[PDB]
């Protein structure tokens, strides 16, 4: 389990019918090139292995901050980065610093289901669904 | 007196994205930032309290929770900030902010750290 096709991300939103927050851990410049609509920039600047997720809060703009302790209100938070798969999340690796901060570690907020890891991530999600990303 | 010269000094600085504030800076960002205040020829009197007003554990109530910000929100384009040479951050001085109340600023100001949209008037 721990994972998401695009297919299956993009039914679940365009059937509005199940809450989702859609977490992009590419760099900070990555994202505002080019990100998922809707989703949260947890950037990997502001990600590294061990950390908390009220380390991660810390670091994150107002507007961010408000989705991410939010995060225990929704039934699914995905996660994503350029290339990515749940084979992938090995120690060190962005997407498992940010599963462990969000599923592991010490946090205030429980997640609802464990976080799922879009597969192909980003790369596979601009060619497949390119109108469902913030540049046309 | 040797405040208000180097508030005059300071560019008028234009707030774009209120909500990219970044309210819980850490230690090395508060660090950077005192740098860039003292290099600016921050007087030593008021230099370490403004840096002390970065982060919002030393805000006024006006500012001092994320739920206060987002519904204030409209209200800090009011404010009379200056540019901190370099950065995306502001200082709200005191001395210019009257109209604002003290639940807004306090002496001798504060500093508003951004991740982007900080721009010149």
């Amino acid at each position: 389990s721990g994972a998401i096709t695009a297919k299956e991300l993009y039914t679940m939103m365009t059937d509005k019918n199940i809450s989702l927050i859609i977490m992009d851990a590419r760099r900070m410049q990555d994202y505002q090139d080019s990100c998922i609509l809707h989703s949260l920039s947890v950037p990997e600047e502001a990600i590294s292995p061990g950390v908390t997720a009220s380390w991660i809060e810390a670091h994150l703009p107002d507007d961010s901050k408000d989705t991410w302790k939010k995060r225990g209100n929704v039934e699914y938070v995905v996660l994503l980065d350029w290339f990515s798969s749940a084979k992938d999340l090995q120690i060190g690796t962005t997407l498992r610093s940010l599963k462990d901060a969000l599923f592991k570690w010490e946090s205030k907020t429980v997640l609802r289901n464990e976080p799922l890891v879009l597969e192909g991530g980003y790369e596979n999600w601009l060619l497949c669904y390119p109108q469902y990303t913030t540049n046309a | 007196n040797e405040i208000l010269e180097w508030v005059n000094s300071l560019q008028p600085a234009r707030v774009t994205r209120w909500g990219g504030m970044i309210s819980t800076p850490d230690a090395v960002l508060q660090a950077v930032i005192k740098r860039s205040l003292v290099e600016s020829g921050c007087p030593a009197s008021i230099v370490n309290e403004l840096i002390e007003n970065a982060h919002e554990r030393s805000w006024p109530q006006g500012l001092a929770t994320l739920e206060t910000r987002q519904m204030n929100r409209r209200y800090y384009e009011n404010y009379v900030a200056k540019r901190i040479p370099g950065k995306q951050a502001v200082v709200v001085m005191a001395c210019e902010n009257q109209h604002m109340g003290d639940d807004m600023v306090q002496e001798p100001g504060l500093v508003m750290i951004f991740a982007h949209g900080v721009e010149e008037i």
